């Protein structure tokens, strides 16, 4: 277990765990922004987030995505709402840590940092000077901010886009940041998260239902949805993440009905897991671990030649992120002296990455109600107030004994449980799938 | 009779069956392919946390181009009879109702507000009587009881599928392929076959599968037998690919259509129950007695009791859809799939034969005769099962 330290957004910059950090990632908010580190290389940063040129937290015209989206201005803009925010995925991550597979996938995180260089970095260097790896702290000296320091963070938990409801904001890299991800090298994964606004579903296809009460609908408990949008910084470090090149694309046709969908990426159908991961052929998934075991064995004949740094004042460093990676990838040391792949440990270190850390095997781990496969209807979205124990407690969530919530009377379901609050349908922007006829009809 | 339509209904998009196009899935089965003589393929404890500070490093600012905006239309779809999204809108009470009753009608309910449809002819006779001088209770069971033992129905076709037993009311509930007013949803779903509860839907087939070539020298001893084993390793692994092909075809395109079914039959039986709890309501205020007050308590369990019901019925509908679609993977999918791999083999197979043929004297001490023994690989077949 790794210790998930508390924090409020009132406690000052101390030069340790708190810090003001540069991100030119976020377009939004070009000055720096305060951030916390709730554990060991992973950072909260309680502030709104936006890629695009031109950026508004404000309501569009027409809708942006094909998915159920809701804009709201006033979200994580006063410090008291960055002082729920904060405690909200502290306390999160206080849940992740109940479980086993849990505190697996964080030391997972805390230890897997991406490696200090790239394809365009030669075999006999490492570069401490890229953005994929580093971040940069900055004093507000005189008026103005300076650059002080750096930071090798894993993941960075910043908040929600201007749709609070994304869920594939998580997935966006930008090409030149991505290739790294792809090629075993990895880089630092930036997710944004609005933990007290949920995704809801309902069991009505799976016959596993309560046949006491009925058919009900429910919500994703926020700490699946936090280890799912973690399962893609996880494959973002290890440099595992498949490229959102490859993707299943959505058939709209006259003639029949369907869903005019978004691009359903193939790490979107790895990071859920179960029998959707079949939609992609194993002739595919074969040869992302056949590329994947290439780049790890590039990556360990690369640890094998280093002598040469970036910048140039770091070369006593190179025996401590020669520990650092080797740890990570799990490499192995022939009779030579140098390091090598054992290939059982890497087929074991993959299909742990992939198999084993997923949405599916999460929900059936923690024991609360899921969606059974990634397909399922998302009904009207739901708001709730985590930090209140009285609603949603680390030990079981949502399910709580002493208000009449057993596992099949699930907390999760909005109909039984007022304090799953539903978000307006006045908000709430959808696309339209038109149907009309203008004709007599018999 | 006839009813001119000439209104909307705005269906939300994740409210529809998601169907993945047929080119994004997976082309490798279908490419071509050259065969050689070498192809072959198959903790955490209690740390401490450390001072994450770092000695500052010149970067240079990394130029991002930045996410360009984009704005999606919404869609129109002319279709050419009342299909299930109409028959949907007219099961569903207007905003803030007074004096509902229903209707075995549709195309009333959708244009009266007060109108509300129903798929069950017994239920509307039971319903719109309401209390007719005498106890609550004992018109309120009988709603109940005829609308429990219709949603349990389920009637036994033979001969043909093998889907045991199909749920009849679907029909007139949501008007699969125009099955309500022809009222012949149990002929029509056997004569067409499973594939009818998809509307409209593109009939299933697949593309000829990629063709296998050799070299044109291969002028090695030993060379060509060494290539001719490997290429009938890529036969059976063609087989087992084609296989999860079609899965994958099934997986995002076919067996969420078939839930939609089961999406809409939920809305269907959900308004039906709020059509009847609302008529309790409306003729729990209507009554008045001495034993009123009394049976307070019983009347809201009944009212609660619908969303138990509710659940028998769908646990019914889930075993039926679920029958469905996978029988459309066994008799839909699966043949054509089937037939296309038998063509591949005999194109495949005389490919072979010609390739022998050709090299007759190389390589040989009468080794043709042992060669031309193993087309007994091609004798058997790898099969496909579900569960
Ligand atoms: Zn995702």
């Amino acid at each position: 277990t790794w210790p998930v330290k508390d924090f409020n957004y009132s406690d000052p910059v101390n030069d340790n765990d708190i810090l003001y950090l540069r991100i030119p990632q976020n377009k939004l908010i070009t000055t720096p922004v305060k951030a916390f580190m709730i554990t060991q290389n992973i950072w909260v940063i309680p502030e709104r987030f936006s890629s695009d040129t031109n950026p508004s937290l404000s309501k569009p015209p027409r809708p942006t995505s094909k998915y159920q989206s809701y804009y709201d201005p006033s979200y994580l803009s006063t410090d008291e709402q960055k002082d729920t925010f904060l405690k909200g995925i502290i306390k999160l991550f206080k849940r992740i840590n109940e479980r086993d597979i849990g505190k697996k996938l964080i030391n997972y995180l805390v230890v897997g940092s991406p490696f200090m260089g790239d394809s365009s970095t030669p075999e006999d260097t490492f570069d401490f000077t890229r953005h994929t790896t580093n971040i940069a702290v900055e004093k507000f000296e005189n008026g103005s901010w300076k650059v002080t320091n750096i930071i090798t963070p894993s993941v960075l938990i910043f908040g929600p886009l201007p749709n609070i409801l994304d869920y594939t904001a998580s997935l966006t890299l930008q090409g030149q940041q991505s290739n790294p991800s792809f090629e075993g090298f990895g880089t630092l994964s930036i997710l944004k998260v609005a933990p007290e606004f949920l995704l809801t579903f309902s069991d009505v296809t799976s016959n596993q239902s309560s046949a006491v009460l009925g058919k009900s609908i429910f919500c994703m408990d926020p700490v699946i949805a936090l280890m799912h949008e973690l399962t893609h910084s996880l494959h973002q470090l290890y440099g595992i993440n498949i490229p959102s090149d490859k993707r299943i694309r959505p058939q709209v046709s006259e003639g029949f009905f369907s869903q005019d969908g978004p691009n359903v990426q193939f790490e979107e159908l790895y990071t859920f897991g179960g029998l959707d991961v079949e939609i992609i052929p194993q002739i595919e998934r074969s040869q992302l671990r056949e590329k994947a075991l290439g780049h790890y064995k590039d990556i360990a004949k690369r640890l094998n030649n280093i002598n040469k740094t970036i910048p140039s004042s770091w070369i006593s460093n190179i025996d401590k992120y020669k520990k650092i990676f080797s740890e990570k990838y799990n490499f192995d040391k022939d009779n030579t002296g140098n390091f090598v792949v054992n290939i059982d440990k890497f087929n074991s270190l993959y299909s742990d990455l992939t198999n084993v850390m997923s949405e599916v095997v999460y929900s059936s781990q923690y024991n609360v109600k899921n969606r059974t496969h990634y397909f399922s209807r998302h009904y009207l979205p739901v708001f709730a107030n985590i930090l209140d124990d009285n609603i949603y407690t680390i030990r079981d969530g949502f399910n709580l004994t002493n208000k009449g919530f057993n596992i099949e009377n699930s907390g999760q379901n909005i109909e039984r449980n007022p304090a799953l609050q539903k978000l307006s349908s006045e908000s709430v922007v959808d696309l339209f799938t038109k149907v009309c006829v203008d004709g007599i009809i018999t | 009779g006839s009813a001119l339509v000439l209104q909307c209904i705005k269906v939300k998009n994740n409210r529809l069956p998601y169907v993945a196009d047929k080119d994004s899935i997976s082309q490798e089965i279908f490419e071509n392919k050259i065969i050689t003589d070498e192809t072959n393929v198959q903790v955490p404890i209690n740390p401490e946390i450390v001072d994450p500070l770092l000695p500052n490093v010149n970067m240079e600012p990394l130029n991002l181009p930045g996410e360009e905006i984009v704005f999606y239309d919404d869609i129109t779809k002319y279709v050419d009879y009342l299909n299930s999204y109409y028959y949907l809108e007219s099961q569903k009470l207007s905003n803030n109702v007074e004096n509902i009753t229903l209707t075995t009608s549709v195309e009333e309910a959708l244009g009266y507000s007060n109108k509300i449809y129903t798929f069950l002819p017994s239920l509307a006779e039971k319903v719109n009587k309401g209390v007719q001088a005498g106890l609550f209770l004992n018109w309120a069971n009988e709603v109940v009881e005829d609308f429990t033992t219709n949603i349990m129905k389920k009637d036994t076709l033979d001969k043909i599928s093998d889907v045991s037993v199909i749920i009849p009311y679907i029909g007139p509930a949501l008007n699969i392929g125009n099955s309500a007013l022809r009222g012949n949803f149990n002929q029509a779903f056997a004569t067409a076959g499973v594939a009818f509860l998809l509307e409209g839907f593109p009939e299933f087939t697949i593309p000829a599968l990629g063709v296998f070539t050799f070299y044109s020298s291969i002028q090695e001893r030993e060379k060509i037998i060494k290539t001719i084993e490997n290429c009938l390793e890529q036969r059976v692994k063609r087989w087992k690919d084609s296989y999860q092909w079609m899965v994958s075809n099934w997986l995002s395109r076919i067996t969420t259509q078939f839930n939609h079914i089961n999406y809409q039959m939920y809305d269907s039986l959900s308004y039906q129950a709020d059509a009847i709890k609302a008529k309790i309501d409306l003729e729990y205020k209507k009554y008045s007695g001495s034993d009123k007050e009394n049976i307070k308590s019983q009347v809201e369990n009944l009212k609660n009791s619908l969303d138990v019901k509710i659940s028998e019925a769908m646990n019914n509908i889930n075993k039926f859809i679920r029958e469905c679609s996978v029988t459309y993977l066994f008799k839909n999918m699966l043949p054509k799939v089937i037939d296309e791999l038998n063509k591949f083999d005999l194109r495949t197979k005389t490919e072979l034969i010609n390739l022998i043929d050709s090299h007759n004297i190389i390589l040989v001490g009468e080794v043709d005769r042992l060669k031309a023994k193993v087309n007994e690989s091609f004798e058997n077949t790898m099969p496909f099962n579900i569960f």
